[PDB]
C-alpha cells in the first residue's frame, strides 16, 4: 500500500521489493496483466540500446570514420547508412542476437532461472558478490533510463532544429 | 434538519459536516448522485482541482498584469490574447506544459478512482506538503477551510477573467478602471 514513488497511489501489487530499481512506479498497472520478467527484460534491452545510441549519436556528430559516406550528421546518417548497406550489417547481427534472445526469454519465462537481462556477459568482473551486482544493476537501470530520455530529447531537438551537438 | 446556508431547504443527506466549507448549499441535491462514476468523492475531488486551478490562474493573471511579464516573454496586458503570442514564438513550451499536465491528470484520475475504491485517501489529497505547513491537526481543518474558500473565490474570479478577456479583449484591471 502507498507505493514509494507515488505516495498517494496504491502499491502496484506486483512490485513488492524484490527487484532492482523497484520504487513501486506503475500507475497504469502494466504489471497487472504482463509478466514482470518480460517487462524487466524489455526495459533493460531499451536501456542498453538507448545508451549505445546516445553515445553513438553524440560521438558521430564529432568524430567520423574515414570515407565520404561517413561525412553526414547523425540526423541524416540513417538514410545514408541504409543506402550504403552499413545498417544492413547491424541489422543482420542484431537479428542473430535477437533470435538467441527469443530462445533466452522463452526459457526464462518457462522456468530456467535466468534473471531478466542476464546474459552472463562479464569478461571483467565489476561485480563480485550479490551486493556489488545489485548496486551495479541499479546503476545500469538508472543510467539506461536517463539515456533513453536523453536520446529522446536529442532526436526531438535535432529534428526540430538541425543543429550540431548542442541541440538547443 | 434544515441546511445552514439555505434555511428553506432540508439538510442534504450526503453533506453532514465533514468537508471543509460545508454549509449545506446543495439546492439541486447533486451530492446524492451515484452514477456514471460520479459521487460525493468525485464531486469533491473535482471541486478541489477546480479550486487549485482557479487559484493558480487568478494569481498568474494578476501577477503578469501587475508586475509585468518575465524577461523574454511577450507583453500586451490581455492574458487571453498573449497566450497566442507565446505560442507563436515558444510553441515547445506550451506543448511540454500540456504533455506534463496530461500525464499528471492521468495520474490524478487513477489516484482518484483508486482512493474511491479502497478508501484510504481523502478527496483532493496528493500528499503534497513539502514544507510541512499542515502536519498537526486543529490547523489542518483551518487550512482546508481557507483553501476551499479561496479556491471558490478564485474559481469565480478566473471564470470572470476568462470571459472578460474573450469578450472585451482587454486586461482584467483594464476592465476594472
Ligand atoms: C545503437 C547503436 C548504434 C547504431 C545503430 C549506430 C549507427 C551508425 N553509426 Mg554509430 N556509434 C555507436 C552506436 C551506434 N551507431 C557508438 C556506441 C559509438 C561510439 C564508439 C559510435 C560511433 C560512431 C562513429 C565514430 C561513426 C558512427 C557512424 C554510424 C553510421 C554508419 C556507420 C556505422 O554503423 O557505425 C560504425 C560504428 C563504429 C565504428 C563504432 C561502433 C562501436 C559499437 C557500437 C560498440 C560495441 C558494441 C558491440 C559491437 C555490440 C555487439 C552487437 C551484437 C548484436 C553482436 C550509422 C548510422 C558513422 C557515421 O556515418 O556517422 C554519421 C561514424 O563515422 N558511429
Ligand atoms: C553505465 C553503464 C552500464 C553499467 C553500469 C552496466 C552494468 C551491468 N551490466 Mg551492462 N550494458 C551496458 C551498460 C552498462 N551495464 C550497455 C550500454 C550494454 C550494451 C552493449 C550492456 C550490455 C550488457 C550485457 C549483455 C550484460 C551486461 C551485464 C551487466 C552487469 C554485470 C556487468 C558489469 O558489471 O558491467 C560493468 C559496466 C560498467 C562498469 C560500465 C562502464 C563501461 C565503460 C551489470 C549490472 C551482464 C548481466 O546481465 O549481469 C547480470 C550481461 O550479461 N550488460
Ligand atoms: C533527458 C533529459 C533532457 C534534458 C536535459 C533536456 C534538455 C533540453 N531540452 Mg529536451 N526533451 C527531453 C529530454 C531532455 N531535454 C525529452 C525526453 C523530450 C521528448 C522527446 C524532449 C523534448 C524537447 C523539446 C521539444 C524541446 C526540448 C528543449 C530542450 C532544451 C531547452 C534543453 C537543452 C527545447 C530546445 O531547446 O530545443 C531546440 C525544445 O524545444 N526538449
Ligand atoms: C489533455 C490531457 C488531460 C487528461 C487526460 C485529463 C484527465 C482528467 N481531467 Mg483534466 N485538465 C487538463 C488536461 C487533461 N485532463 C488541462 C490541460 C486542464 C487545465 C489546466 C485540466 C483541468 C481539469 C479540471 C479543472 C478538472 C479535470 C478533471 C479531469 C478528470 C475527469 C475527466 C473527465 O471525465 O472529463 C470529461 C471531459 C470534459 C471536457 C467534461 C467537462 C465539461 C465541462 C462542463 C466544461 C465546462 C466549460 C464551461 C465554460 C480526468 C482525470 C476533473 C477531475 O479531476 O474531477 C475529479 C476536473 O474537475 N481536469
Ligand atoms: C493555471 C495556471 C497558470 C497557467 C496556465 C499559466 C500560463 C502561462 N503563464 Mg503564468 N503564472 C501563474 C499561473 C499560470 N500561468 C502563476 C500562479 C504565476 C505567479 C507565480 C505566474 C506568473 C507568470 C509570469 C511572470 C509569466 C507567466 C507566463 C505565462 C505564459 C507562458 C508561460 C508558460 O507556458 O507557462 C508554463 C511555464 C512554466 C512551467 C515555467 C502562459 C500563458 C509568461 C507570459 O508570457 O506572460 C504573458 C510570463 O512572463 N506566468
Ligand atoms: C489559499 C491557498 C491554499 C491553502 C491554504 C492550501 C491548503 C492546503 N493544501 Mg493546497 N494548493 C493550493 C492552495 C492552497 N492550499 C494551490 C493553488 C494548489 C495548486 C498547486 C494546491 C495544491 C495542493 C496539493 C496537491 C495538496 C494540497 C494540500 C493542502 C493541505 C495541506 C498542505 C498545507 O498545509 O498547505 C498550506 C498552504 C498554505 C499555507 C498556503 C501558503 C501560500 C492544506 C489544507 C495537500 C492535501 O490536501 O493533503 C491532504 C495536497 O496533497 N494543496
Ligand atoms: C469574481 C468577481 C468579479 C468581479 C469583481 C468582477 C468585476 C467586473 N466585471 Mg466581471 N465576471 C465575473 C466575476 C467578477 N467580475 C464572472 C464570474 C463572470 C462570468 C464568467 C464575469 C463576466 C463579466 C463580463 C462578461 C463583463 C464583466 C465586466 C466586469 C467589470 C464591470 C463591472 C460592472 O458592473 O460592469 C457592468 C468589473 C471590473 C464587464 C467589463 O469588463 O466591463 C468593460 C464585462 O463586459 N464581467
Ligand atoms: C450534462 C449531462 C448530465 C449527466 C447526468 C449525470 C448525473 C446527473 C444526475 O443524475 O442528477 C441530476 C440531479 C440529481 O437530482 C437529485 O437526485 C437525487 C437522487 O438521485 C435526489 O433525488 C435529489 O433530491 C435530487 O435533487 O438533478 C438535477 O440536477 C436537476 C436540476 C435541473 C435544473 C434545470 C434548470
Ligand atoms: C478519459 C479521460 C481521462 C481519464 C480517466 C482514466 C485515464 C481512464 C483514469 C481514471 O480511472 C478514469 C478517468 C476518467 O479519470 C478524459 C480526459 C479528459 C479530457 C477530455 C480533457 C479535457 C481538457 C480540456 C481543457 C482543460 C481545455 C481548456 C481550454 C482552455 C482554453 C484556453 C484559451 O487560451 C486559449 C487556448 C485561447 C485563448 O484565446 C482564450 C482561452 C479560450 C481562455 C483553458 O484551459
Ligand atoms: C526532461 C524530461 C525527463 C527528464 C527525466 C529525468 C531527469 C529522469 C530521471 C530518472 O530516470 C532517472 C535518471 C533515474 C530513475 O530511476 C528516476 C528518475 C528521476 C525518474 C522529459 C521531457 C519531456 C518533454 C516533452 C514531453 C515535451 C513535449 C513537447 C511537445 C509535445 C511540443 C510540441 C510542439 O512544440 C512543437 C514540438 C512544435 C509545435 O509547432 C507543435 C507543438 C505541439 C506545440
Amino acid at each position: 500500500e502507498k507505493s514509494k514513488a507515488v505516495p498517494f497511489l496504491p502499491r502496484p501489487a506486483a512490485l513488492d521489493g524484490s527487484v532492482v530499481g523497484d520504487v513501486g512506479f506503475d500507475p497504469v498497472g502494466f504489471t497487472s496483466w504482463l509478466p514482470l520478467s518480460y517487462l524487466q527484460e524489455a526495459e533493460i534491452k531499451h536501456c542498453r540500446i538507448a545508451m549505445l545510441a546516445t553515445l553513438g549519436w553524440i560521438v558521430a556528430d564529432f568524430v567520423h570514420l574515414p570515407g565520404a559516406v561517413h561525412e553526414v550528421s547523425s540526423l541524416a546518417a540513417h538514410d545514408v547508412a541504409v543506402k550504403s548497406g552499413a545498417l544492413a550489417q547491424i541489422l543482420i547481427w542484431t537479428s542473430i542476437a535477437e533470435a538467441i534472445s527469443v530462445i533466452a526469454i522463452s526459457q526464462m519465462l518457462e522456468g530456467s532461472g535466468r534473471q531478466p537481462g542476464d546474459f552472463k556477459f562479464d569478461p571483467l568482473n565489476f561485480a563480485k558478490d550479490e551486493k556489488s551486482l545489485k548496486k551495479m544493476q541499479l546503476s545500469e537501470l538508472k543510467n539506461g533510463r536517463l539515456a533513453m530520455l536523453a536520446f529522446s530529447g536529442i532526436v526531438t531537438q535535432a529534428a526540430l532544429t538541425g543543429h550540431a551537438f548542442p541541440y538547443m | 434538519e434544515r441546511s445552514k446556508s439555505l434555511p428553506f431547504l432540508m439538510k442534504p443527506k450526503n453533506l453532514d459536516g465533514s468537508m471543509a466549507g460545508d454549509v449545506g448549499f446543495d439546492p439541486l441535491g447533486l451530492s446524492e448522485i451515484n452514477d456514471v462514476g460520479v459521487d460525493l468523492y468525485w464531486l469533491r475531488e473535482a471541486e478541489l482541482k477546480h479550486c487549485r486551478l482557479g487559484m493558480m490562474a487568478a494569481a498568474g493573471i494578476l501577477f503578469v498584469e501587475i508586475l509585468g511579464p518575465a524577461p523574454g516573454f511577450p507583453a500586451g496586458k490581455s492574458q487571453m490574447d498573449v497566450f497566442w503570442k507565446v505560442y507563436a514564438e515558444k510553441p515547445s513550451l506550451i506543448g511540454a506544459s500540456l504533455a506534463a499536465i496530461a500525464i499528471l491528470e492521468v495520474i490524478s484520475g487513477v489516484a482518484t478512482t483508486q482512493g474511491r475504491q479502497n478508501g484510504d485517501r481523502a478527496p483532493g489529497d496528493y500528499n503534497f506538503d513539502p514544507l510541512g505547513f499542515g502536519k498537526d491537526p486543529a490547523k489542518f481543518k483551518d487550512l482546508q477551510l481557507k483553501e476551499v474558500k479561496n479556491g471558490r473565490l478564485a474559481m469565480i474570479a478566473a471564470a470572470g477573467m476568462i470571459l472578460q478577456g474573450v469578450s472585451t479583449h482587454q486586461g482584467a484591471l483594464e476592465n476594472l478602471s
